């Protein structure tokens, strides 16, 4: 099955930009249907970013203008942040569905904790 | 850099318990998908049990649902499996694993990027 490759950790300055790496080597027949990154809230993740058939979808206004993932290479959608604040601080997740030529669906996520120094 | 020890194997009578743990190095214990796997002689790895990162959902293999229970102690970096009702063919090295997975993939030995030394558990008739 595929492996979501993101790193434990990152960290980006106060007041800029940051990518939060999140990879994966393709597999012949899967194809990819949705991609997802998710804040952590507790027990609770809280979708930001979602890709799918109709295009890209950020879910909070705090983020628009903030918020770009990775479009250009199949495999790579590392999600950039802008004009980090001290309230990005979290834990994120990468989660892609993909879909096999027998129409079944495989989900893969992986959580990367984000740091924002001063 | 994460450091995995389990204890807690050895030898049990058929129908009995054993109680497994696995303490965790490290700072941040919580957010780690924690994971059971186990091979017996002859046989390819196979899953046990998982219990997720943050809040904690379980997950278990059809071959020990009901008999198995696992369970997590943030404040101890420690996760532990409870093996109830034990037959013979659940004699083998068991071990612990710990991934940094969300909701998806437990089972999936790729997903985790640190793997104990593993410690024999036998089932006698």
């Amino acid at each position: 099955r595929p492996i979501l490759e993101v790193p434990e950790s990152v960290t980006g300055p106060w007041k800029g930009d940051v990518n939060l790496p999140c990879t994966y080597d393709p597999l012949q027949g899967y194809t990819q249907v949705l991609v997802k990154w998710l804040v952590q809230r507790g027990s609770d993740p809280v979708t930001i970013f979602l890709r799918d058939s109709s295009g890209d979808h950020i879910q909070q206004a705090k983020y628009q203008g903030r918020l770009h993932v990775s479009h250009k290479v199949p495999g790579d959608v590392s999600l950039q942040l802008s004009t980090l604040e001290m309230d990005d601080r979290s834990h994120y997740t990468c989660e892609v569905t993909w879909q096999t030529p027998d129409g079944n669906q495989v989900v893969r996520d992986k959580i990367t904790e984000l740091r924002v120094q001063k | 850099q994460v450091q995995l020890v389990e204890s807690g194997g050895g030898l049990v009578q058929a129908g009995g318990s054993l109680r497994l743990s696995c303490a965790a190095s490290g700072r941040t214990f919580s957010s780690y998908g924690m994971g059971w796997f186990r091979q017996a002689p002859g046989k390819e790895r196979e899953f046990v049990a998982a219990i997720g990162p943050f809040g904690g959902t379980t997950y278990y293999a059809d071959s020990v649902k009901g008999r198995f229970t696992i369970s997590r102690d943030n404040a101890k970096n420690t996760v532990y499996l409870q093996m109830n009702s034990l037959k013979p063919e659940d004699t083998a090295v068991y071990y612990c694993a710990a991934g940094r997975w969300n909701r998806y993939g437990e089972q999936d030995q790729y997903n985790y990027e640190y793997w104990g030394q593993g410690t024999q558990v036998t089932v006698s008739s």
